[PDB]
């Protein structure tokens, strides 16, 4: 859950 | 044969595919399915070195993604790209931008802020504010069009440079 958003999902 | 690994980043519609597309076969795809992610290796010369790019072309922006975790890890250049018709698309850069260096764990990450679609009159995004962005980052800013090709090479070739002096820096 790494933000901002970004990607969604990036973790 | 320089191995060198963009990961092409931005809103959806920027022009991603568009640009991605001219830089690996030289021509403008209209349409391009806006879902697909997709990885392309090309030989190419840059400043009398011949390189292998090996670009990654990003899409599902609300969707997981192993090889865009995987590129994101491992990318040694970012470009950063924004439509110049679209407001959203340029606020979304430090979004992009910020969770790049967070997965990296690095504040010096190479990127190259991209403007794309210079060839349309209607304009949002005037090119002081992006030109203050990519200065206030340390990056530079090149205005492009996959339509015409207008500065598509510029770009990317930008990023191969950037990384050149992030390497020969550590
Ligand atoms: N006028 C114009 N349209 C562009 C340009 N680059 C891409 N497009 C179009 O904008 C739409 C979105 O492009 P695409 O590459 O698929 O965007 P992506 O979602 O960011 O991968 C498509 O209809 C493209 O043909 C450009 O520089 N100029
Ligand atoms: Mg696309």
């Amino acid at each position: 859950a790494i933000g901002g958003f970004g990607f969604w999902f990036v973790d | 044969s320089t191995e060198y690994k963009l990961v092409v980043v931005g809103a959806d519609g920027v022009g991603k595919s568009a640009l991605t597309i001219q830089l690996i076969q030289n021509h403008f795809v209209d349409e391009y399915d806006p879902t697909i992610e997709d990885s392309y290796r090309k030989q190419v010369v840059i400043d009398g070195e011949t390189c292998l790019l090996d670009i990654l072309d990003t899409a599902g922006q609300e969707e997981y993604s192993a090889m865009r975790d995987q590129y994101m890890r491992t990318g040694e250049g970012f470009l950063c790209v924004f439509a110049i018709n679209n407001t959203k698309s340029f606020e979304d850069i430090h979004h992009y931008r910020e969770q790049i260096k967070r997965v990296k764990d690095s504040e010096d990450v190479p990127m190259v802020l991209v403007g794309n679609k210079c060839d349309l009159p209607s304009r949002t995004v005037d090119t002081k504010q992006a030109q203050d962005l990519a200065r206030s980052y340390g990056i530079p800013f090149i205005e492009t069009s996959a339509k015409t090709r207008q500065g598509v090479d510029d770009a990317f070739y930008t990023l191969v440079r950037e990384i050149r002096k992030h390497k020969e820096k550590m």
